[PDB]
């Protein structure tokens, strides 16, 4: 993929100027020096656009063309057989429950409800990590 | 284990604020802790027994 | 925000107070940021971003199922402050720095709001 | 005229005032015009080419204009740029604070009310010269001798002269609370420890033309009673105000030393909030 | 103890007009619904509270029940003072006291 | 929000003023909090720009420049964060003012593209494309009192009262309220099979739009005399209560004004007029306008063969591709 | 399983509290979780007492023959549905849940009738660790006792039919 | 240096008077009137925190204290030069006491604490809740001095015990058992929070029940 690369590189570049920017200019003319609250947020925003950006280049220069990214092409090209996309499945309520519950046994100070909370969030994402991959019972 | 701990654990009631005992604290749980566990032990063998031979 | 504009008219306190005018514009705002726009915006991809695309599903199916529960769920929580006899969150709703403190605005609706 | 092109806003009782208000104005002229325009376009395009008339084959399928959009994103960047100068002028204009005031204002915010300071008073006259600062801090906040104190029962009027220039410090004990006299056209912010926060919490004013009684409220979140932190404002004559000082300086409450000088006691612009 | 400031909100059930010392009222602690303590006293409220059920009395108005499911009201003891200073009672309840029954309350 | 947690419940020192606590809270929230407004402005802007060229019979104008325009909002709505925070005196006000003034411009050539796919077409204002131009009118005023907003000296007066209200409730409004009933009244079909009403999608326009426009109009003039946001109560003393009068006459007006509509979705997806063709809004584009009114499980069962950005009207009117490639650069 | 959680956990530490006399008491006066269903209806039923010639009628009788009701309808249930499906015959199969939607809505509404009923019996704890009133907690019990169960009801058909199709 | 209320007179002007007046006289909507009450109510309800309040409802919680370095004596002197209200205990050093306030005696100050004071908190001194709203806090992170003064100025809706009616040694003796039973162990294992059965039974249902059904799911098969 050729554009999303480009894109990220885009928005990497501008972001590294602006914080550059920002800090020298606080440096100076500023009440107390650099701000050092924005500064860190600008220059770890232009460091999460280059991570992606970095890996979407590895990956285009890792690649031969490919019917999206390819203009002159038909529909016979992408003939074939996709991957896997999960039917039905009950567990994302209840991850959701266990979350909730989680979140409000630290919203009003009970130990014992954020206990109960971590434990079924782990059951729940146990469960859905799990759902394809049990075999047949042993008997 | 659960034999041992009965026989030669302080058990008597200790409780104060100038010795603070926590030996004489720890005196049923040790208790629970061996029993339930032993038999367990042995309960889940017979299971895995049944299951695979 | 009725509740709002008819005590706004005819100066005087006539029906409200001042601590339930504040939790009023508090989660009046709150609300009507988080809870109805945010995902409102989630709801048009869903319904046609696939379509737009040509594909057949989203990249991860239940993904999408979890993010609308907990959405849902995040949203009860942070509502039911209002059951609570002393009200929800009553700082604006910005939250303001020393406001939000535990010494000022010391009440159990501003650890669900931020829950 | 002018009235209603400042959709209310109240005339400045200072220059700076006067000022921010002109260009309030220009401003509001430039995008108003801005607004017609775009209207007329968009009226016009509604109302005639609306005519999906008894003909039709279909109109024409044209997307692309490209001197058009150059010289559309090229006008709007000059249109700012002009304003962006002004502004810069003007803000810093504002915010002068020559080194030598006449009158410094120790203004402190608490819990739903304020108290005034009287700090330092020094005529470029030589008239009236006066020190009232106090080591009664036995620690960022200001204590003085001269304290008008508000309470829920009696709305705090500040005393000042007119046409001397007056400083203004700003200092808070638990919160955040706003400073804002709406006939001054400006506020700022009261922070609880201004220094640690990199805030400048001094302001300066540079004359008092008009003489009389304004309203000041706060602009922030204090909490419960934060409708209810009003204050006062009295521009007297620098004769009288000497004589309210040193009146004052002599044991006496603020309504006394103001009906002293043939002045109402109370606050005329603002009474106590029965519904407290 | 009644404070003095109030002294003006008080009912005075009809036939115990007189069965108050001053600020002191003196009721039973056997709650009339099934006989718990009812000890929970809220001093600016003038509440009593019965914590087996959570019935609600109002010490102000003869301990009438102001919610839950009690019906009746506590029963008042009459009280004075002896010849050196002592608290005394000065007779009995008008009624039976604790929970009631087939007979009468 | 976890370090506010964790000095409400541990006392945790993060955000005393003793420290930088006070202006550092500031800081952190307010950038969040303006990509957040960006966030939900964006995708309407979207469905209008989708809607347009539907009602109006024509390509939609600039279609690499409104891309650009969104790539530069995008990149721009990041570093403007601290326009919120002039009155406390302590942010560096020059670069977030010129910086604000810059992001100014690339909603001006998008609202130009629009208007320029309007022209000059054939137009029929059926309820989306009425919700679309109430959206153009109400988002250029809010628009307007923003930018006006955004000089330091005018916030020096302005700021913390009924001014700004009427400001973020014009562009909110007019960005997701009209933008919404839009993309609803565009978009029932390809998810249901029937169609809302259109005399109840009229009068629940001509509602919301009156109301709308009685209940925040005079809170400018309310606002710039003294009058601050978050009060409960004011003086008779003081003026401005007939403003608040006509603003709660108005409040109830918007109020009123929903009843049309959740009466009209209540009985239209049930009864209502049914849909047996792909797009009954013809002229159509999108990919998503060739797949059945209701779409089966899997969206699709054939595709079009693409060759540009309006694949269905390619493929409902295949006598028009010559005449789409051959005039399609006069301007 | 009962070693282990009789070693580890505690219960009924008579210790803490002291040898019972009539004149003092405490703020937590609950029974073991099989009979909170009896004092969650002796708390949350309203006060309803009859006066007529010389006698007195008081509350608790109403929690007396709803206790007995219960307690009546709960072996004579075979009975009932005979008589009201009319069917007799022998069976040694069994049935899912799913296929008998009434039985199971029936069921689901007693659970959630008992779970409404036991809730109430603990007002004061949950009063006190979730921050909500007393009375709120009274009225909420004395509301969902009569508008839970048949929501339930009509959730629980809606439910096995969803299963079957 | 006793003659230096003017500190006192310092910080109640600038924290205080919007509620209770410039010469503690009760603003009629907000606060009470402050004179009969002396240095102990001022003590206890500064030192918890409960005090400089906001918006104010059915109860005023416990938050963190703004006041310390010798100003809630500042406050507090202040408050007793205006009346003649109960005063905090002192000790030979000018300083608050503490441990010699241990009622030797545990057993008289549990039957006293059971029956005078376990009402509304509970049998070791958890919390209680009261009628709409309003409820008894816990016991455990208060010490001695609070304790005293708490039972001595009898905050909102707790009643008032004076020093005729629980005398000097009947107060020290419920400290001493509150003390104690904040602080012994539970000899019997993890005690589920301090409450009755309820907890109890949802430790049976969420961990003993669990185990049975999985087990019962793990050794008999399903079909
Ligand atoms: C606050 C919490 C309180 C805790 C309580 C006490 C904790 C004790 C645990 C509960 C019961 C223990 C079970 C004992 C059996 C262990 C022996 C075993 O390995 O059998 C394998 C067993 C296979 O059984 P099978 O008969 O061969 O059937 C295979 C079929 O494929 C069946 O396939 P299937 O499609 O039908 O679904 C499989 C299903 C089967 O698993 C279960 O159903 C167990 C839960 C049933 C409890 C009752 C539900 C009540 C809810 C209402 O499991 C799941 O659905 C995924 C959930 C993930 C479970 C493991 C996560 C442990 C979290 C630790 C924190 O799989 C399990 O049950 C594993 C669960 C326990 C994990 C091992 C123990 C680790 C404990 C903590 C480690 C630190
Ligand atoms: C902070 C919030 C944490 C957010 C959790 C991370 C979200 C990651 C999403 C990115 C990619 C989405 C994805 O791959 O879909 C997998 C799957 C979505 O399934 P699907 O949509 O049907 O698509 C299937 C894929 O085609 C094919 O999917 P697959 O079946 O091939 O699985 C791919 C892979 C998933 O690949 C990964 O993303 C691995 C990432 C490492 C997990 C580290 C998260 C720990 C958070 C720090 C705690 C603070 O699964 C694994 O290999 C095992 C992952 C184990 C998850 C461990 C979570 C433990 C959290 C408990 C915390 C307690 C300790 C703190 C006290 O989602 C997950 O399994 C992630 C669990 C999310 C639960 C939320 C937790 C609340
Ligand atoms: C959903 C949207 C939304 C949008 C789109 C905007 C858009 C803008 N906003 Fe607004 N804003 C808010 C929501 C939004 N805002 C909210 C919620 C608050 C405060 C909330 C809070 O404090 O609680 C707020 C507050 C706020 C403030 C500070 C108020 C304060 O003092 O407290 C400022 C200015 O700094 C501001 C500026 C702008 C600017 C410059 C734009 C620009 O994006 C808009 C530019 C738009 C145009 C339409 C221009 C039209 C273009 C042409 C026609 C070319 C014209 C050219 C010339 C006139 C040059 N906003
Ligand atoms: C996306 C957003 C959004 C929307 C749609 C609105 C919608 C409205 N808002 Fe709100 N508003 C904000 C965002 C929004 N607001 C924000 C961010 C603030 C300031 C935040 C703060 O200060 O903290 C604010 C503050 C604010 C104030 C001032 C608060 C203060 O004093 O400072 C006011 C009123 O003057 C107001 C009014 C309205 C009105 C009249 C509407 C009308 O549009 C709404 C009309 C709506 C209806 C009436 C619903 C119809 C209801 C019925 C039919 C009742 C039926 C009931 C049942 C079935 C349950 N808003
Ligand atoms: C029920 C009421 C309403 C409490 C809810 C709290 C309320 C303020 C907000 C809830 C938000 C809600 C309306 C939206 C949906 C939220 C979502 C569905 C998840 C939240 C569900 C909650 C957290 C489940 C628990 C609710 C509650 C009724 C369960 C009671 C459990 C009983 C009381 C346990 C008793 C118990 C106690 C009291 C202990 O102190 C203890 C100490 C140590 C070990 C064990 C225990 C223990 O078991
Ligand atoms: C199913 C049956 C009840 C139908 C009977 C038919 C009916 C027509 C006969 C008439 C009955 C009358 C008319 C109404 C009945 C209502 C009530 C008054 C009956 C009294 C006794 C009654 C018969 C007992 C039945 C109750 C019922 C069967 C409980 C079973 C619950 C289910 C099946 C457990 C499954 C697994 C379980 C959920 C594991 C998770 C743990 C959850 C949280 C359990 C919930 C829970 C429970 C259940 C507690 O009891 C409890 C008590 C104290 C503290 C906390 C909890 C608690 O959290
Ligand atoms: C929010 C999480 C914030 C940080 C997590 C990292 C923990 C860092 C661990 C280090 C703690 C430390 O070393 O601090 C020693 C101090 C001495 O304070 P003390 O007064 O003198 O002692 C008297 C004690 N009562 O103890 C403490 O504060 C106790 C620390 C509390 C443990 C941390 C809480 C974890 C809860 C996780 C939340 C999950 C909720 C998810 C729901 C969405
Ligand atoms: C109006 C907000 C408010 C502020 C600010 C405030 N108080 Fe209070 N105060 C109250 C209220 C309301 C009560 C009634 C007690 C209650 O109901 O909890 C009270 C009660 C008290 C009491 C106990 C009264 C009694 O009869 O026992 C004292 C002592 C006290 N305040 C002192 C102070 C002190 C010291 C400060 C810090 C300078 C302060 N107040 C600030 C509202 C306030
Ligand atoms: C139900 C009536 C009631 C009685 C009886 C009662 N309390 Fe209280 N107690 C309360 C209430 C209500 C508060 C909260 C007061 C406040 O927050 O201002 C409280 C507060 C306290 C506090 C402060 C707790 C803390 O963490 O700050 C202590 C200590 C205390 N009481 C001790 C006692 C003692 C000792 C007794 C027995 C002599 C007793 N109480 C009897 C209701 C009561
Ligand atoms: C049907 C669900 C209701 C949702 C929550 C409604 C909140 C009602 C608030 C009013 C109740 C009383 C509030 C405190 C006392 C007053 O004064
Ligand atoms: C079954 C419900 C019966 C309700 C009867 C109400 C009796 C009220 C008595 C009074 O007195
Ligand atoms: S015993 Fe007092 S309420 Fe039932
Ligand atoms: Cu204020
Ligand atoms: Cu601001």
């Amino acid at each position: 993929m050729h554009i999303e690369a480009r894109l990220f590189e885009i928005l990497t570049a501008f972001f590294a100027l602006a914080a550059v920017v920002y800090a020298v200019l606080t440096a100076m003319f500023a009440t107390g020096g650099v701000e050092w609250a924005g500064t860190t947020a600008l220059v770890l925003t232009t460091g999460l656009t280059l991570i992606t950006g970095t890996f979407f280049r590895f990956v285009a220069r890792r690649l031969d063309t490919r019917p999206e990214d390819y203009e002159d092409a038909e529909i016979s090209d992408g003939a074939g057989e996709l991957g896997f996309f999960a039917p039905h499945s009950w567990w994302p309520i209840l991850i959701s429950l266990s979350f909730s519950t989680a979140a409000v046994g630290a919203a009003l100070w009970l130990p014992w409800l954020i206990a109960a909370g971590v434990a079924f969030v782990i059951t729940s994402v146990c469960g859905l990590v799990f759902e394809y991959y049990w075999g047949p019972e042993k008997h | 284990a659960l034999l041992l701990i009965f026989l030669f654990w302080p058990w008597e009631f200790k409780a104060a604020d100038g010795e603070s005992d926590f030996i004489y604290s720890l005196t049923t749980p040790l208790y629970g802790l061996t029993f339930g566990l032993s038999i367990l032990s042995i309960a889940i063998g017979a299971v895995l027994y049944q299951k695979r031979f | 925000a009725l509740f709002m504009r008819t005590e706004l008219a005819m100066p005087g306190l006539q029906f409200l107070s001042n601590e339930q005018f504040n939790q009023l514009f508090t989660m009046h705002g709150t609300v009507m940021l988080l809870f109805y726009a945010t995902p409102i915006v989630f709801g048009f991809a869903n319904l046609v971003l696939p379509l737009q695309i040509g594909a057949p599903d989203v990249a991860f199916p239940r993904l999408n199922a979890l993010s609308f529960w907990l959405f849902l769920f995040g949203a009860l929580i942070a509502i039911a402050g209002f059951i609570t006899p002393g009200g929800a969150a009553d700082f604006g709703w910005t939250a303001y720095s020393p406001l939000t403190d535990a010494i000022h605005s010391p009440g159990a609706g501003g650890d669900l709001w931020i829950m | 005229w002018s009235d209603a092109l400042a959709l209310g806003w109240p005339t400045g009782i200072t220059p700076e005032a006067k000022l921010n208000r002109e260009l309030w104005i220009g401003s509001v002229i430039a995008s108003f015009a801005v607004g017609a325009i775009v209207w007329g376009l968009i009226f016009w395009t509604s109302a005639f080419h609306r005519k999906k008339a008894t003909d039709t084959e279909l109109p024409r399928q044209f997307g692309y204009n490209m001197p058009l959009e150059l010289t559309l994103t090229v006008i709007p960047f000059l249109i700012i740029s002009v304003l962006f100068y002004f502004t810069v002028v003007v803000q810093e204009r504002m915010m002068h604070k020559d080194p030598n005031p006449e009158v410094v204002i120790d203004v402190t915010a608490f819990q739903w009310n304020w108290k005034f300071g009287y700090q330092k008073i020094a005529f470029a006259d030589g008239s009236f010269d006066y020190d009232g600062a106090d080591p009664e801090r036995k620690t960022y906040l200001n204590f003085d001798k001269i304290e008008t104190l508000g309470t829920s029962s009696e709305i705090p009027v500040l005393v000042l002269p007119a046409g001397k220039r007056i400083e203004f410090v700003l200092n808070s004990a638990d919160v955040i609370h706003g400073f804002w006299v709406p006939e001054f056209l400006f506020k700022r912010d009261v922070l609880p420890e201004p220094k640690a926060n990199n805030s400048d919490n001094v302001f300066q004013v540079s004359e008092i033309q008009q003489t009389g009684a304004f309203v000041g409220r706060c602009t922030e979140m204090c909490g419960t009673f934060h409708a209810m932190m009003n204050f006062e404002v009295r521009v007297v004559e620098p004769n009288d105000f000497k004589a309210y000082i040193d009146q004052r300086n002599a044991g006496k409450t603020n309504a006394e030393a103001l009906a002293a000088i043939n002045q109402p006691p109370l606050a005329i612009t603002t009474e106590p909030f029965e519904s407290r | 103890r009644i404070k003095p400031s109030d002294l003006g909100r008080v009912v005075k059930r009809k036939g115990q007009e007189s069965f108050n010392f001053g600020e002191f009222f003196a009721f039973t602690k056997v709650c009339s619904h099934l006989g718990c303590p009812s000890s929970l006293y809220e001093q600016q409220s003038y509440r009593i509270l019965c914590p087996c059920h959570q019935s609600q009395f109002d010490a102000l108005h003869f301990a009438k029940p102001i919610f839950g499911p009690a019906a009746r009201a506590l029963a008042q003891l009459p009280i004075t003072i002896d010849t050196d200073g002592y608290l005394v009672a000065n007779g009995d309840f008008v009624e039976p006291v604790g929970p009631a029954f087939w007979e009468r309350t | 929000l976890f370090g506010l947690a964790a000095d409400r419940h541990l006392g945790a020192h993060i955000y005393d003023p003793a420290n930088g606590g006070v202006l550092l809270w500031q800081h952190l929230f307010w950038f969040f909090g303006h990509p957040e407004v960006y966030i939900i402005a964006l995708p309407f802007f979207g469905i209008v720009s989708e809607i347009f060229p539907v009602f109006s019979r024509k390509p939609i104008f600039g279609y690499t420049t409104l891309i650009y325009a969104t790539l530069a909002i995008a990149a721009l709505s990041v570093a403007v964060w601290a326009h919120h925070m002039y009155a406390t005196g302590a942010v560096l006000l020059p670069f977030f003012s010129f910086m604000t003034f810059l992001i100014a411009v690339p909603t001006g050539i998008k609202f130009f593209n629009w208007i320029g796919t309007m022209w000059k077409g054939q137009l029929t204002f059926e309820t989306p494309m009425l919700f679309s131009v109430g959206f153009l009118i109400t988002f250029l005023l809010g628009g307007l009192s923003g930018v006006l907003l955004a000089s330091p000296p005018l916030d020096f007066h302005v700021t913390d009262s009924y001014f700004v209200i009427a400001h973020f409730h014009y562009v909110l409004f007019g960005t997701i309220v009209f933008a919404t009933y839009a993309g609803i009244y565009f978009w029932f079909p390809k998810m249901t099979g029937r169609l809302l009403d259109e005399r109840l999608g009229k009068l629940h326009f001509w509602l919301t739009f009156i109301g709308f426009h009685t209940t925040f109009l005079v809170q400018h003039w309310l606002g710039d005399e003294g009058m601050p946001r978050r009060y409960a109560d004011y003086l008779p003393t003081d003026g401005f209560t007939t403003l608040n009068v006509i603003s709660t006459v108005g409040a109830f007006i918007l109020g009123v004004s929903m009843l049309p509509f959740v009466w009209n979705v209540f009985k239209s997806w049930r009864y209502g007029e049914p849909v047996t063709v792909d797009d009954p809004w013809g002229y159509g584009n999108s990919l998503e306008w060739a797949t059945s009114c209701p779409p089966p499980r899997h969206n699709f069962t054939e595709l079009p063969r693409i060759r540009s950005e309006r694949p269905a009207f390619e493929l409902h009117y295949p006598h028009m591709v010559e005449r789409m490639r051959a005039e399609a650069h006069v301007g | 399983v009962l070693g282990l959680m009789g070693g580890l956990l505690q219960i009924n530490p008579i210790w803490n509290l002291g040898p019972y006399k009539p004149s003092q008491v405490s703020a937590g006066s609950q029974p073991d979780f099989y009979m909170m269903w009896t004092e969650g209806l002796a708390r949350i039923w309203p006060p309803w007492e009859f006066y007529f010639w010389h006698h007195t009628i008081p509350a608790p009788v109403w929690v007396a023959v709803i206790m007995g009701l219960v307690f009546v309808l709960l072996p004579a249930y075979p009975f009932l549905e005979k008589r009201f499906t009319g069917d007799y015959a022998h069976h040694n199969l069994l049935q899912r849940p799913r296929d008998v939607p009434v039985r199971t809505a029936i069921g689901a509404m007693a659970i959630a009738f008992y779970m409404v009923l036991t809730l109430a019996a603990m007002n004061d704890i949950i009063a006190l660790k979730f921050h909500i009133s007393l009375n709120a907690t009274t009225w909420i019990g004395r509301i969902g006792m009569v508008i839970l169960p048949p929501f339930v009801y009509f959730i629980t058909y809606r439910w096995c039919i969803g299963l079957q199709r | 240096s006793s003659a230096l209320l003017r500190t006192g007179k310092q910080l109640f002007d600038t924290s205080c008077v919007s509620c209770h007046g410039a010469n503690l006289q009760g603003v009629p909507d907000h606060g009470p009137s402050l004179i009969g009450v002396g240095e102990a109510a001022v003590y206890f309800q500064v030192s918890t925190g409960r005090m400089p309040a906001m918006r104010g409802e059915a109860q005023a919680p416990r938050k963190d204290p703004i006041f310390d370095e010798a100003q809630i004596d500042a406050i507090g002197a202040y408050v007793q030069a205006n009346g003649g209200g109960p005063t905090v205990v002192r000790n030979p050093d000018g300083s608050i006491a503490t441990q010699s306030l241990r009622g030797n005696d545990l057993g008289r100050g549990g039957d006293l604490f059971r029956l005078n004071c376990a009402s509304c908190h509970n049998f070791t001194g958890k919390g209680g809740a009261l009628s709409s709203g309003k409820y008894a806090p816990d016991l455990a992170p208060a010490n001695e001095q609070q304790i005293l003064t708490a039972m001595l100025t009898g905050p909102q809706n707790m009643p008032k015990f004076s020093n005729r009616q629980l005398s000097f040694e009947a107060k020290k003796d419920i400290i001493a058992y509150v003390k104690v039973a904040t602080e012994a162990r539970q000899p019997g294992g993890y005690l589920l929070g301090g409450f009755g059965p309820a907890p109890e039974g949802m430790a049976m249902w969420i961990i003993g029940m669990v185990a049975a059904i999985g087990l019962a799911l793990w050794i008999g098969a399903r079909s």
